[PDB]
RNA sequence: AUAGGUUUGGUCCUAGCCUUUCUAUUAGCUCUUAGUAAGAUUACACAUGCAAGCAUCCCCGUUCCAGUGAGUUCACCCUCUAAAUCACCAGAUCAAAAGGGACAAGCAUCAAGCACGCAGCAAUGCAGCUCAAAACGCUUAGCCUAGCCACACCCCCACGGGAAACAGCAGUGAUUAACCUUUAGCAAUAAACGAAAGUUUAACUAAGCUAUACUAACCCAGGGUUGGUCAAUUUCGUGCCAGCCACCGCGGUACACGAUUAACCCAAGUCAAUAGAAGCCGGCGUAAAGAGUGUUUUAGAUCACCCCCCAAUAAAGCUAAAACUCACCUGAGUUGUAAAAAACUCAGUUGACACAAAAUAGACUACGAAAGUGGCUUUAACAUAUCUGAACACACAAUAGCUAAGACCCAAACUGGGAUUAGAUACCCCACUAUGCUUAGCCCUAAACCUCAACAGUUAAUCAACAAAACUGCUCGCCAGAACACUACGAGCCACAGCUUAAAACUCAAAGGACCUGGCGGUGCUUCAUAUCCCUCUAGAGGAGCCUGUUCUGUAAUCGAUAAACCCCGAUCAACCUCACCACCUCUUGCUCAGCCUAUAUACCGCCAUCUUCAGCAAACCCUGAUGAAGGCUACAAAGUAAGCGCAAGUACCCACGUAAAGACGUUAGGUCAAGGUGUAGCCC
RNA sequence: AGUAAACUGAGAGUAGAGUGCUUAGUUGAACAGGGCCCUGAAGCGCGUACACACCGCCCGUCACCCUCCUCAGAGGAGACAAGUCGUAACAUGGUAAGUGUACUGGAAAGUGCACUUGGACGAACC
């Protein structure tokens, strides 16, 4: 069985279970937090379970942790304009640290499905190529074309050996 | 092992295929320098016919010919291929009938 | 023993086709035998050189060139490759090997 | 659990003993001229890295110790 | 993987190997047609022909297309910004050089690279930078395929030189297992050129050759296999030979070899060879694996807040028992064992006396990280309020061993002597040395093992076997068939016949761990042998002659038994016969709807020896072991019940005693093919 | 125990042939109590590398031929494969086995020191 306490976490579903897709402005990430303390469970479970989520959604974004450095967990958040966004992350659990974190630096979903119709703009139905950037490889799949030779051979007529041959 | 070794360790290797007598070829070209007869292992017993070639590569190989009967003179020129004669041991070779000298076996 | 491999390389079929008769009438094998590795027509080859390095033979080459490649290889192999464009001046150097093997008895005739 | 591992093993160390103690003369003298071409070796390294440094003559006041030898 | 075959006398576990599937190349055998797709092995050398023109001269192109994979982290993202297109500009598109990031595989036996950095305007100053999270280095590979990178004969480049270039198309020599035409047209698309009609193009298009593949057809099917895995064999021939196999295996009078008959699978193919496709969340007491021990940094974890003393160690000092030696005096013997020899004349009492070793306590189980520590006293002293943490360093590491100096009671490799022995380079006895001890360095190995890593936690639903019950979380180290291998090389080391790390080639289908049954034990305890193993009683053999059997010798001259379980045996029997033997002679449908004492007791029936001077054998059930081979008893009884066979009972002889008879299943391939028959093979003037 | 021993007949088979074989009968004893070295037997155990089952298995030297590696020729490994000298290991393997190390020896191996059980000590008192 797969090694380590909840081996859930080591699934591409999960990680793309996660919903925090950071705007583009934010850079780094520092979490800060304490291994001991019954106030920064929920700081422990956030760093124990979404950490990977956020990291995977948001690949360039430097997380970086720090343990037991300050009295408080906090999240430090560096964005490329040179602002500094501070949450205190003190008393909430994960789930709540994940909504706070969405909801401030977090791009909405509108955002997120808008990119995705954009990047399905890049794919032409109607485009002819390999299978793996087309539909389809020929015209001669369409139904009522000329089929492909190497299936149904073509007419005597339309075929260059014999073309030359009544031209001789 | 641990996460963090396997990681450490990355994904295991595998050690190149070692390349058999034919050097991961097919067949191999022979000049059949020398012919005779091996006692096989026992419990088997028998006079196997086997002959020494210098393959293409330069190499000097053992090479046993299969059928009833050969006419592998010294010089003559043989086309060798894979697979171990069981009961002998070493002989790694045999030589293909019907192709270059080694005519097919006389029904 | 006293044995001489010969390799023939030729010009023609036709050249080594004489040569070849002239190889076998060859009757004193007693005294020193003659052994015919491999006859073809074409220069001399690293086949050939091969075989004579494998047979500790000697390539005898009528009217066929040896390039400065297969010369490094048979002075590296320790092979002997004799051109001759006369097939009388071949077949006195051939006996004058038989007889260095050893005069041969040998009368070509 | 039966002792036949130990025993080959027993009879592979007790053969190669006896070989060391046999041909040690003929060990001496290939582990002494192996000694020497390590030191060689390590003097054409050492003179590589000075003259790929740019110099003709190895660092004024500098001579390649025997690193290698017992004495 | 839906797995299968293979280790063994057998079972279970681990484990490698191979089979089954799908592709591709080559080879054997074979092959009808049509369409399409794909097509030198080689960065080795090239004959020949063509592959770049266009156009009112200049310009433009020949830097493109096409080719190959030698080399190889120049391809991808960002920043900036060349060149080119947008009739001119516009910013738009495209995309160089440059700068930043990302970027293959193996080897750590490649662990140090040796200037690989920074600051300053400059002068110059600081001494830094990369690296066990793999620097540097070696080897291999074209890649991430609408295509991209690199090369363009070589010298990385290409002024220069070597030299005279097909990695453009067709083609050729060499080479390899690998092998397409020395076709046609620019009609289509693309490119160059032109204002344009148009011209050119070995790009491309249309053809040529090739079962390499796909599709379709065929009114002329071959290939392979047939012991198992794996679909499928009839009769002959051979007889451990010829030969066959992917693994296991077959062949000693064959469903495995060769031929034949038939059958099975695929089919214009089949499948011999090779290559590839499927490679880590499994384990470490005994299968390989917890590294001899302890402590870091970088880090990791959540187990962090919640939550006295006994035998450690170093130093100094001391000594109770027993030795040695010396003194006394007493004696001719002491030591040595299973018995002796050899060895000493030293032996006994009492007293004096160590730099050796530390009875009882200890039936204690403590100290230390491990190695280790058990006479006494004293000094110093037994790290960490969080756990892991060295092939990556530091400090330790029993016994043995080297170096130099001392001590030397006893013990003791080697050595010598005495035995024992076929031999005795051993075991047994004696003497003595290195050595064990102290000091100062080295050495750095152990079955350094509690073969069970550290920390925290649980006893719940167990758990291959055995062992020391099963696990959870976290971390580090280690392991990936056997052997080669505590090996060779490389490297490091005060090591010089060494230690640590440590491979590969050839070879095999196993190696291995734990069990069950059987045998075996110069195996333990207990109890026995009732003419029985030893002693004990009687009579014998072994000594002489003879009878007789056998072995040997001899002959032209049988055969069988030939350890117990043969040897006055087949024979309750040989002058001829018996007779199967040898020599000679004679006969051939023969006394026989022939015959054969010809081989095979290792094909058998038949009748027997043998333990057996035994008492067990047991079908059919049931249960236990996690439903493995296997096992199945306790009577104050605990999973055994058993039909039948044997014993027993019954019977003959004179009893109910005794002697007979009887004596199962099996063991010795135990005897008999010569009682007779009988299979197979063999002879038939 | 009417046994051993001694003695006396008869029968089988032959034409004849045994000191042999089968069998009837006469006289007719001594010891019969202790043990487990060896033979063996049983029970309960222990070990087991043997399974053709100790007449087993198996180690090493020496010479008997090929493959590979190291090597200036020689060594090393493996395989094949019948021998020569022993019996080192597997049973308490006949001296328990082995690890490290040192010396010694055709050869397995022997011994010295420490360590391990991957041996036993028979498991109430005797
Ligand atoms: S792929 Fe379309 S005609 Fe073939
Ligand atoms: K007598
Ligand atoms: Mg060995
Ligand atoms: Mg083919
Ligand atoms: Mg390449
Ligand atoms: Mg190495
Ligand atoms: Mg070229
Ligand atoms: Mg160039
Ligand atoms: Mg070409
Ligand atoms: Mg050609
Ligand atoms: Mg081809
Ligand atoms: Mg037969
Ligand atoms: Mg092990
Ligand atoms: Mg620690
Ligand atoms: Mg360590
Ligand atoms: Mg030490
Ligand atoms: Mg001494
Ligand atoms: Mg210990
Ligand atoms: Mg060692
Ligand atoms: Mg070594
Ligand atoms: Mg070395
Ligand atoms: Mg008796
Ligand atoms: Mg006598
Ligand atoms: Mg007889
Ligand atoms: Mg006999
Ligand atoms: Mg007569
Ligand atoms: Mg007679
Ligand atoms: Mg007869
Ligand atoms: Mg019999
Ligand atoms: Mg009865
Ligand atoms: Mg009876
Ligand atoms: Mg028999
Ligand atoms: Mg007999
Ligand atoms: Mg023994
Ligand atoms: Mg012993
Ligand atoms: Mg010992
Ligand atoms: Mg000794």
């Amino acid at each position: 069985p797969m090694k380590g306490r909840f081996p859930i976490r080591r699934t591409l579903q999960y990680l793309s279970q996660g919903n925090v897709v950071f705007k583009d402005s934010v850079k780094v990430m520092t979490v800060n937090y304490n291994t001991h303390g019954e106030l920064g469970e929920g700081a422990r479970k956030f760093v124990f379970f979404n950490i990977p989520q956020i990291q995977y959604k948001n690949p360039w974004v430097q997380i970086m942790m720090f343990k037991n450095m300050t009295p408080s967990p906090f999240l430090r958040f560096y964005l490329d304009s040179g602002e500094q966004v501070l949450v205190d992350v003190e008393t909430k659990s994960n789930k709540e640290i994940m909504e706070h974190i969405r909801k401030i630096l977090g791009k909405n979903e509108e955002t997120l499905r808008e990119e995705e119709e954009e990047k399905k703009q890049l794919s032409h139905p109607a485009n002819f190529g390999p299978r793996k950037y087309c539909l389809r490889e020929c015209i001669c799949e369409v139904e009522g074309q000329v089929p492909c030779p190497s299936l149904v051979p073509l007419p005597k007529e339309m075929r260059g050996k014999y073309k030359a041959a009544l031209k001789a | 092992a641990t996460l963090n070794q396997m990681h450490r360790l990355g994904p295991p290797k595998r050690p190149p295929r070692k390349l058999g007598p034919t050097e991961g070829r097919p067949q191999l070209k022979g000049v059949v320098l020398c012919t005779f007869t091996r006692k096989p292992k026992k419990p088997n017993s028998a006079n196997r016919k086997c002959c020494r070639v210098r393959l293409s590569t330069g190499r000097e190989a053992v090479c046993f010919i299969p059928g009833e009967g050969h006419t592998l003179q010294e010089h003559q020129i043989v086309l060798v291929e894979g697979g171990r004669t069981q009961d002998l041991p070493g002989v790694k070779l045999t030589v293909v009938r019907g192709k270059y000298d080694c005519g097919h076996v006389q029904k | 023993s006293n044995v001489l491999s010969v390799i023939i390389k030729g010009d023609v079929d036709g050249s080594v086709e004489a040569i070849l008769n002239i190889i076998d009438t060859y009757d004193a094998s007693h005294e020193c035998e003659l052994e015919l590795v491999h006859f073809g027509v074409g220069d001399v080859s690293a086949n050939d050189v091969n075989l004579a390095e494998t047979f500790d033979g000697v390539i005898y080459g009528f009217n066929v060139n040896a390039g400065n490649v297969i010369q490094q290889s048979a002075a590296k192999k320790g092979v002997k490759i004799k051109l001759h464009k006369i097939i009388y001046r071949l077949v006195e150097d051939l006996q004058e090997e038989l007889s260095s093997r050893l005069k041969t008895s040998w009368d070509p005739g | 659990k039966n002792v036949l591992k130990i025993r080959r093993r027993k009879m592979n160390h007790h053969k190669y003993r006896k070989l060391v103690k046999k041909t040690r003369f003929l060990r001496r003298k290939v582990q002494e001229g192996r000694l020497r071409r390590k030191q060689i070796k390590f003097e054409k390294d050492l003179r590589r890295i000075w003259l790929k440094a740019g110099l003709k003559e190895a660092p004024e006041g500098w001579q390649t110790p025997k690193i290698y030898l017992r004495g």
